[PDB]
């Protein structure tokens, strides 16, 4: 029995388009340990994405933090695409800037 | 007040990918204080607080060797899990265990526990007498007996009320000018347009440390204990942690409405509400 | 301090 993860896209920072800041991408609730995240722009994958190690919580479900370098503007669009046994096709989250 | 100090342990085997990962990490008050990895080049116990930088060789030696042991310990664990369940040599599976003591201000021991779990469900639990165990299926019934007659509730029991409670002593004393650490979190409303004659107002509270917080919305001194919708807390990943609540409300009533941030770091509960640009 | 496990 599997557990499907939850996912959260978000800054840092509040966003100011032109300014630096860190986009994450939050990925707990899930089991087995095993997962694959990209962090896209405008539909590309984004290279340089680093990543923290690998935790659980009470429950025994994995948690992790993905995150990237970014300046958000006014049209680029972010995503997050998680791949886990749990799930038969990847799940991709968008970031709402407003969220 | 109380602290603590726990070890989350995983073990994952990987067939056809290598030996079994081994990560044990240490926490004191729900902070990560060391971490061992067997993926490592050279895998050792490796200081995650600055405070620990203190503990000469002697301790990372040791702790060290514990580690690679259980490593191989539990390589085996996963072996015969795979025995008492039947299953084949060809799958992924996860041992994982939490340990630990929570202390009270007195130094008294409030809480001792040992988990474990297989592959995501409880396996094995020690009682809360720190005596006698609870298996939580056939296969665990088979580590029960093992481990009865073995002794070892009794071994780890002495770790517990023990080893446990007074190494967490010493960490604390390095540690506790740093663990002590609070940032309250600051707040902000943001207005958003949605159909017709409604808005949200979404309440934000940023930089906080301990993760642990409440926000409501009011309308009068009424909490809006439903319709409103909030995210999971989260991670900002400078260690501090995020936390939004929203309501919808009338076009023109936003005036109307007022947000709740409780934190332990905070006095007094937060009050704002929705202000437009200066 | 690490507890040193027992076997399953």
């Amino acid at each position: 029995i599997q557990k499907t993860p939850q996912i959260q896209v978000y800054s840092r920072h509040p966003p100011e388009n032109g300014k630096p800041n860190i986009l994450n991408c939050y990925v707990t609730q899930f089991h087995p340990p095993h997962i694959e995240i990209q962090m896209l722009k405008n539909g590309k994958k984004i290279p340089k994405v680093e990543m923290s190690d690998m935790s659980f919580s009470k429950d025994w479900s994995f948690y992790i933090l993905a995150h990237t370098e970014f300046t958000p503007t006014e049209t680029d669009t972010y995503a997050c695409r998680v791949k886990h046994d749990s799930m038969a096709e990847p799940k991709t989250v968008y970031w709402d800037r407003d969220m | 007040g109380p602290h603590s100090l726990r070890y989350f342990v995983t073990a994952v085997s990987r067939p056809g990918l290598g030996e079994p990962r081994f990560i044990s990490v240490g926490y004191v008050d729900n902070t990560e204080f060391v971490r061992f990895d067997s993926d490592a080049e050279n895998p050792r116990y490796e200081p995650r607080a600055r405070w620990m930088e203190q503990e000469g060789p002697e301790y990372w030696e040791r702790e060290t060797q514990k580690a690679k042991g259980n490593e191989q310990s539990f390589r085996v664990d996963l072996r015969t899990l795979l025995g008492y369940y039947n299953q084949s040599k060809g799958g992924s599976h996860t041992i994982q265990v939490i340990s630990g003591c929570e202390v009270g201000s007195d130094g008294r021991l409030l809480r001792g526990y040992q988990q474990y779990a297989y592959d995501g469900c409880d396996y094995i639990a020690l009682n809360e007498d720190l005596k006698t165990w609870t298996a939580a299926d056939m296969a665990a019934l088979i580590t029960k007996h093992k481990w009865e007659q073995a002794g070892e509730a009794e071994r780890l029991r002495a770790y517990l009320e023990g080893t446990c409670v007074e190494w967490l002593r010493r960490y604390l004393k390095n540690g506790n000018a740093t663990l002590l650490r609070t940032d309250s979190p600051k707040a902000h409303v943001t207005h958003h347009s949605r159909p017709e004659d409604k808005v949200t107002l979404r309440c934000w509270a940023l930089g906080f440390y301990p993760a642990d917080i409440t926000l409501t919305w009011q309308l009068n001194g009424e909490e809006l204990i439903q319709d409103m919708e909030l995210v999971e807390t989260r991670p900002a990943g400078d260690g501090t942690f995020q936390k939004w609540a929203s309501v919808v409300v009338p076009l023109g009533k936003e005036q109307y409405y007022t947000c709740h941030v409780y934190h332990q770091g905070l006095p007094e509960p937060l009050t704002l509400r929705w202000e437009p640009p200066p | 301090s690490q507890y040193y496990y027992n076997s399953l």
